[PDB]
RNA sequence: CGCGGGGUGGAGCAGCCUGGUAGCUCGUCGGGCUCAUAACCCGAAGAUCGUCGGUUCAAAUCCGGCCCCCGCAACCA
């Protein structure tokens, strides 16, 4: 007999290169046939965080590895007693592609843990692939469990051929054993190997809630221009959307950067700050700020200065050393093995004197200029002014040809 | 019936300024529009710039300038109290 | 009255408040180095701002009607 309930928390999505098996994923296990059916939801935006409560149960009699499921009890083994619940948990998602990979990391807000789905059909290089492990790889989900969707029939030694690339990837470096998975998420065959092999999870433990996080915002319309009247205006709110813990109601404070506003040679980007009231959830709004797709913040904008992509990457911090030009840059880099450009395997020139390269923090990339040569730390300095807040950070580094622009690999600034 | 040039470049300085219009409308804006009679609505609207094409329509055509320029007097008036500066060029 | 970047020499552009000089980072023939040059020494080159009417002392810059692209844009084989 078995109907205790204990600890539901920690929910975990799924994301990956474009059209790599996530809906279907998320969608899973849920419904049987008559309505309920299919996948997704009637709008296709980044939207809607939780599937809320899903159904994952087992039963006696039918044997453990091969049966979990959600549907109710078995009609595979018989049907004799009521069947046995694993427990309470939602399952989150975030799209991503050239214009929407960010939305991993604010994704990963209702995601701990999430289960990785990577391809069979498609090829290990691709932009978002190498971009998803570079990037996310970062953001401390190590339980990222490797699953091999998007395969069908061919000759079948398909299976270990997607295995073996991802042998020579991953283990011999950071992020641990990571269980790799074959499926068919396409006709529904072959689930039950989708969560006999997802069931473990990561080490590390960790806290709810109450620390020093900073969200980033995101997209929005910009609101009817005056054309019609001077009307409409209840301020233009825009919104974002998180990405690491929070606390309550309270969003902006301060908006950190702002308007350049000119001024002679050296031009610094002035913020402006302001009390929160309103925060758009959807269509009705909230208290707090929900990640996804569009979120309306509060803004009292007339619509001029909400800058509707004019000017693009939007960047959030909190606080600041307090001074409109601040610049002392001291960086211990990193890199990789080799360089990483276009599709180019060949290697491209080290550390010499007064090189120029991207210095970019967060979502500005700025002018940097790679100055002096400790060996493997190095001086950059910025034009634009941005504030960096803990020393903890990954800085992306690009490099200068002929208006081109090709990212050499990482380091980090230590204040 | 007639529409007008109309095209002015306005400036308010302060942060709380943006909710202080609001404010001053609670308070300042009334009346004006019915200041004459015959008149459709009021508008301000930019010109893709900083300068604003403002508009009042009615069907009293050469009133139009004259109640044209009592809206730019407004903040003028305000400019006068609430150091705000409708001066374009 | 919910559509957003744009197109100011063949890659990116704060051109449309400042009504009529025009390139920061591209590509090329002619000289190139009594040491190899993707780092550059000589920016020679050629001006329809994509249709348009109007306004016009002239149009790179406007209201509208015509638009071919990318659209929900950062750790981009
Ligand atoms: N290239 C490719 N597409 C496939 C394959 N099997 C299914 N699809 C397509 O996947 C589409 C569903 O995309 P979607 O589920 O939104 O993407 P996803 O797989 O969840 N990942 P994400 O949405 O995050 O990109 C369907 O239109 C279906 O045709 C396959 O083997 N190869
Ligand atoms: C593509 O060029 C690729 N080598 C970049 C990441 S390594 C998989």
């Amino acid at each position: 007999m078995a109907w205790p309930k204990v600890q539901p928390e920690v929910n975990i999505g799924v994301v990956g290169h474009v059209d790599h098996g996530k809906t279907t994923l998320v969608q899973a296990i849920t419904g049987i046939w008559t309505s309920k059916h299919s996948e997704e939801l009637k709008r296709g935006m980044t939207i809607k965080l939780g599937y809320a409560e899903t159904n994952i149960g087992v039963c006696e009699s039918c044997k453990k590895p091969e049966a979990y499921v959600t549907e109710p009890s078995c009609k595979s083994c018989g049907s004799d007693d009521e069947p046995k619940f694993l427990r309470r948990i939602s399952f989150i998602d975030a799209p991503g592609h050239e214009v929407l990979m960010a939305t991993m990391l604010s994704g990963a807000a209702l995601m701990d843990g999430a289960i990785l789905v990577v391809a069979a059909n498609e090829p290990f290089p691709q932009p978002q692939t190498r971009e998803h492990f570079v990037a996310l790889g970062i953001i401390g989900v190590k339980n990222l469990i490797i699953v091999q969707n998007k395969v069908d029939v061919v000759s079948k030694e398909e299976a270990l051929s997607q295995y073996r690339q991802i042998k020579q990837f991953t283990k011999g470096t950071w992020a641990e054993n990571v269980p790799i998975i074959p499926v068919s998420a396409l006709h529904k065959i072959n689930i039950d190997s989708l969560i006999e092999g997802i069931e473990e999870y990561i080490k590390t433990p960790y806290r709810d809630l109450s620390q020093k996080p900073v969200m980033l915002v995101i997209r929005s319309f910009d609101v009817n221009k005056p054309g019609t009247q001077f009307n409409e205006l209840k301020g233009g709110v825009i919104g974002g959307s998180i990405i690491q813990g929070l606390f309550k109601v309270d969003q902006e404070i301060k908006v950190l950067p702002g308007l350049r506003v000119e001024k002679q040679g050296k031009v610094s980007y002035e913020p402006i700050f302001t009390k929160i009231s309103s925060i758009r959830f959807g269509d009705e709004e909230f208290k707090e700020a929900k990640p996804g797709g569009l979120v309306a913040i509060g803004t009292y904008l007339d619509p001029s200065l909400t800058k509707a992509d004019n000017l693009l990457g939007s960047i959030i911090t909190l606080a600041d050393a307090e001074v409109p030009v601040l610049w002392n840059i001291r960086i211990k880099y990193n890199l990789l093995e080799r360089v990483v450009g276009a599709k180019e395997m060949l290697k491209v020139d080290p550390i010499r004197a007064k090189e120029t390269l991207m210095l970019s923090v967060g979502s500005s990339t700025t002018l940097g200029i790679v100055t002096s040569v400790k060996k493997d730390e190095i001086e950059v300095e910025l034009r634009r002014p941005v504030a960096v807040w803990s020393n903890n950070i990954r800085t992306v580094i690009s490099r200068q040809i002929a208006g081109r622009w090709r990212m050499i690999g990482w380091g980090l600034v230590e204040i | 019936k007639v529409k007008m040039s109309g095209l002015i470049t306005v400036r308010t300085n302060e942060p709380l300024g943006v909710e202080k219009i609001k404010e001053v409308i609670s308070k300042a804006l009334e009346n004006i529009e019915q200041d004459y009679e015959s008149l459709l609505n009021i508008k301000i609207y930019t010109i893709g710039a900083p300068r604003y094409r403002v508009d009042v329509v009615g069907t009293n055509p050469k009133e139009a300038s004259e109640a044209l320029n009592q809206i730019i007097s407004n903040l003028i008036k305000i400019g006068k109290e609430e150091n705000v500066d409708i001066s374009v060029v």
